[PDB]
């Protein structure tokens, strides 16, 4: 019982870190891809 | 003022109130220059 | 058919000028999905034609340039589209459009 | 036991999945540094 209460707290704290990461991972990729289109119009602008 | 880890710590510009927030939720601010601008399309950043 | 949208937002429930809940505006633009929209908008390529009617519509920029005997039209748009000196990342060719 | 298995093999598999993510955001801030760079000298060309 121990080794299964362990098991899930270790699991709920990982699925957290987990969900916190996505987060800022699909924030990162929308600036990742507004900052190529900012880029695109700078080189066209050249 | 500063960053902590996954936070930022700021202040409300209205009134000088401290606050902590995740670097997740604030968002970058609109240049003068683009204030009331037409297209969403020619913003130098999205954010809601 | 092809469709125009024009969407309209609610300022408040209270059915007066002026006035404006900040949360209503935001949730029904978000729902309209506008953020995600104007991304791939802007991202990806809204203009779109075929390679006769480009080159028959503008051939006028690089007639010197455009062969007169019979070939691929898409030839002649990449000559004048070179002509133009267009960054590559403004455009996409493909076997039509 | 069957608890003790499962728990484990969802903790793994989370644990994948999560070293998976971390080096995908790892590139994504470089690309990110990288790209700042590159506009920055777009900015004094123009």
């Amino acid at each position: 019982q121990r080794e299964i209460e362990s098991l899930t707290q270790q699991f709920e704290e990982k699925a957290a870190s987990y969900d916190k990461l996505e987060k800022t991972k699909n924030r990162l990729q929308q600036e990742l891809d507004d900052l190529v289109v900012d880029l695109d119009n700078q080189r066209q602008l050249v | 003022k500063e960053e902590k880890g996954d936070e930022v710590t700021v202040e409300l510009q209205e009134n000088g109130k401290k606050v902590t927030l995740s670097k997740d939720d604030i968002q970058k601010m609109n240049p003068p220059k683009f204030s009331k601008v037409e297209d969403m399309a020619e913003l130098t950043c999205l954010n809601e | 058919t092809n469709p125009n949208f024009v969407r309209c937002i609610i300022p408040n429930h209270e059915k007066r000028a002026g006035k404006l809940d900040a949360h209503l505006v935001l949730e029904q633009l978000r729902c309209n999905g506008v953020l995600e929209g104007i991304r791939i908008c802007r991202q990806g390529f809204p203009n779109r034609i075929v390679f006769q009617e480009f080159r028959q519509r503008y051939e006028i920029l690089a007639a010197n340039a455009i062969p007169k005997g019979f070939m691929d039209g898409k030839q002649a748009c990449i000559l004048m589209i070179k002509a133009l000196e267009l960054d590559p990342n403004l455009y996409r060719i493909g076997q039509s459009k």
